[PDB]
């Protein structure tokens, strides 16, 4: 039930792991199950055994000019982040910095949807996906459709907390303005281009209202950022028009 | 030691092999030469490969 486990990470696991042999790195990976269960001692053992199996695979992939080895190399990264998860919950003080390290590590990976989703599949055990909104903005930026419009729709649903499948007629969201801009760019990438332009005008209007509210030192950090977004929106209000 | 090397590689993070690479005899001769001239020039090549090595002092 390996394929079932690949979905049960996001849901189950205790049942599906029993059909995965221990002698494959996926066995150890999905037994560290142990991370769902906060079984750190078992988790370290599984991680080390996975490093052994990935050693066996890397000594084979080393032949082909280390081109295929990228795949196995990604597994190394995956394994390291497992230890970070063991630290992430265990030591609150390193937690702030483990998030930054995870960001820096993700900046180097190839812009491929599946590997990216595996990375956040590991990371989401301890960080709720709607917290790391910058990472999902980059997920949106991975492609025009983020791989396909269903994935873009799910990303927008996560970042917004709003369901365009039922709430497309809804006015602009209360989300952070960047995600509003992203959502409207996504709407423009569909039949409803005119409505996207009108929503862009609405977004510029309400950001002007926010900027008027933001005339102060204590909120200038928003206002400066807001200028950029207003600028972007204004630029679009030209080209889209 | 190999396991620790794997840990080090995983700690260093992911990498694009494109970013990695960007930022960091006989058959050809026989197709044109007559073999009566080439193969003496192969014996000479092997002889000179051995000649320039220390093992010449033994042979």
């Amino acid at each position: 039930a390996r394929m079932a486990a690949a979905a049960a990470w996001g849901l189950s696991m205790e049942e599906y792991t029993c059909m995965i042999p221990r002698d494959t790195h996926d066995g150890a990976f999905y037994r560290a199950l142990a991370l769902h269960q906060d079984l750190f001692s078992l988790a370290q053992q599984c991680i080390d055994k996975a490093r052994d199996l990935l050693d066996a695979e890397l000594t084979a992939m080393a032949g082909e000019s280390y081109s295929r080895a990228y795949g196995a190399m990604v597994s190394c990264h995956m394994l390291s982040e497992l230890e970070e998860v063991i630290q992430y919950k265990l030591v609150p003080e390193r937690r702030e910095i483990i998030r930054q390290i995870w960001w820096e590590r993700l900046q180097g990976c190839q812009r491929i949807v599946e590997d990216w989703q595996k990375i956040l599949m590991v990371r989401s055990l301890v960080v709720s996906p709607h917290e790391d909104m910058r990472t999902w903005l980059k997920y949106a930026s991975l492609c025009g459709k983020s791989g396909r419009l269903a994935l873009a729709h799910k990303t927008l649903v996560l970042l917004l907390g709003v369901d365009p499948s039922r709430q497309l007629d809804h006015p602009l969201p209360t989300v952070h303005p960047q995600v509003t801009y992203a959502y409207m760019k996504n709407m423009w990438k569909s039949a409803r281009k005119i409505d996207a332009f009108q929503h862009m005008q609405h977004f510029v209007q309400t950001m002007q209202q926010q900027a008027q509210h933001a005339i102060a030192t204590e909120d200038q950090q928003h206002k400066q950022e807001l200028h950029k977004l207003m600028a972007r929106c204004f630029l679009k209000l030209g080209e889209w028009q | 030691t190999r396991r620790e090397a794997i840990r080090v590689l995983g700690l260093l993070g992911a990498l694009d092999p494109y970013k990695h690479k960007v930022n960091i005899e006989m058959l050809v001769n026989m197709g044109n030469l007559p073999l009566d001239e080439f193969y003496p020039a192969v014996s000479m090549v092997a002889l000179m490969r051995i000649f320039r090595d220390q093992s010449l002092s033994h042979h």
